């Protein structure tokens, strides 16, 4: 589940580390 | 007032609180050193492992090193499974502990320890609300629901509860009935209710159902710094950039994309056609929401800066001109598509998440009459063979109402005014 054209997602990004 | 010693650790608070002297004077590797003395003499003392946990923690701040973190988590649990952990130092390290797996990206262990303090801890309501977080973040929005659920039982007017009980109500498409918990929950004024995502759905559940309240939050969102605009709101953005609704090509200064994409038009088109008649599984309905009627679908070659190979077969040629044109294909926070809408469509006023893209729309096949786009206060027409621009983080909507598809093109582009170094290291949207 990504955020294309809204801001549908509880979160658009992936944390993935420093 | 955190009672974080047991019996034992009391009779060796002096040496406990020298290495945590140290560790509070940023002189982090004499810390280190001490702890672990301290663990090797006391190796079932909680503070001392704690102490040592929140070394390695600082020290995966110094360093920026997600192998250091990823002991400090593991020494994080070491606490919890020590003998007479006293409940204020067990809640504190599992707490981090889950924190900072979330920070790696780990939110399938961070639901682990979440579950494992909601057992320890049963009548705590936060954790029971960070749990409804941590299935949030992987996307397992039936099991948050049932956790948000279960603390309004207990506390009806937890507006942390209320708030995420709302966004995920919305976001199921209960547009009336997230109102009221959006709304009360973010009065609530508790911790975790001032977050822009809650002001942004509320105004378009709103919005949606034609109450004219809606721009009032968004006025509210805007004052309290979650907003760039009333009408620009967006969540993900970079500070600073030229912000107007309706863009030209030159003032992007993309005057060669552009020109590419009216020069070479018809080979776009017709290898969207082409995908239309003979491989139309390649477009995908809309699944954001955005659509109150009507059919909309995309066929996407590019997301996240990473270009879809399956799909690039079903337009190749369009995929060799646009790869001359890094600025759209190394945008990672759009997307390059193609995009049909049939009469009887209206999208809802809406939003994309960032301000660091432009979107550019290249006509292929327009209708006469009945096909138009609002951006802000200004509605447009696509023309076949044209590219409009705009910044989709404005708000904006979009009717079909003729009596024949609407094809078009869609290029995403990095905003003009972000420097190579940024477009290196945004996360991707
Ligand atoms: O480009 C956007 O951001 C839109 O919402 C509309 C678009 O998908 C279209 O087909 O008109
Ligand atoms: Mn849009």
């Amino acid at each position: 589940g990504k955020c294309k054209d809204g801001l549908g997602e509880y979160t658009c990004t992936s944390l993935e580390g420093f | 007032k955190p009672k974080l010693l047991n019996k034992f650790d009391k009779t060796i608070k002096a040496e406990l609180d020298a290495a945590e002297k140290l560790r509070k004077r940023g002189k982090i590797e004499e810390a280190v050193n001490a702890f672990k003395e301290l663990v090797r003499k006391y190796p079932q003392s909680p503070r001392a492992r704690y102490g040592k946990a929140q070394c390695e923690d600082d020290l995966a701040e110094k360093r920026r090193s997600n192998e250091v973190l990823r002991g400090a988590i593991e020494t994080y649990q070491e606490v919890a499974s020590l003998p007479d952990v006293p409940a204020d130092l067990l809640k504190l390290s599992l707490k981090r502990r889950s924190d900072r797996q979330q920070f790696l990206g780990h939110m399938r262990g961070s639901l682990l320890t979440l579950q494992r303090l909601v057992q320890l801890f049963p009548n705590d309501t936060s954790l029971k609300n960070d749990l409804g977080v941590g299935y949030l973040l992987i996307g397992d929005n039936d099991n948050a629901k049932k956790v948000y659920e279960e603390v309004l039982s207990v506390t009806p007017n937890d507006g942390f509860a209320k708030v995420h009980y709302g966004f995920i109500l919305k976001a199921q498409n209960k547009i009336a009935e997230s109102i009221p918990y959006l709304k009360e929950g973010i009065e609530s004024g508790d911790p975790g209710t001032d977050d822009g995502r809650f002001y942004f759905h509320l105004g378009d559940a709103m919005q949606r159902v034609g109450n004219k309240e809606a721009y009032k939050w968004y006025e509210l969102g805007h004052k309290r710094g979650h907003f760039a605009s009333v009408w620009q709101r967006s969540l993900y953005n970079v500070n600073g950039l030229k912000a107007q609704p309706w863009w030209t090509p030159k003032e992007t200064g993309y005057t060669e994309l552009v020109k590419s994409l009216e020069r070479n038009w018809k080979l776009i088109r017709d290898e969207g056609l082409a995908v239309m008649d003979k491989a139309k599984g390649l477009f995908l309905p809309e699944d954001e929401n955005l659509r109150e009627k009507g059919d909309w679908s995309q066929f996407t070659l590019w997301q996240q800066g990473r270009r879809n190979e399956n799909a690039c077969k079903g337009a190749p040629k369009t995929c060799t001109l646009l790869e001359k044109f890094p600025e759209t294909t190394g945008c990672r926070r759009g997307q390059i598509k193609y995009s049909i809408m049939h009469p009887g469509t209206h999208v809802w006023p809406h939003t994309g998440p960032t301000n660091c893209r432009l979107r550019m729309h290249l006509g292929l096949v327009i209708p006469k009459e009945g096909c138009k786009i609002r951006c802000a206060n200004e509605t447009k027409t696509w023309e076949e063979g044209k590219v409009l621009i705009f910044d989709d983080s404005f708000e904006h909507e979009v009717w079909q109402d003729a009596s024949s598809f609407r094809l078009i093109f869609i290029v995403d582009v990095w905003h003009p005014e972000l420097t190579p170094q940024q477009r290196r290291s945004l996360p991707a949207i």
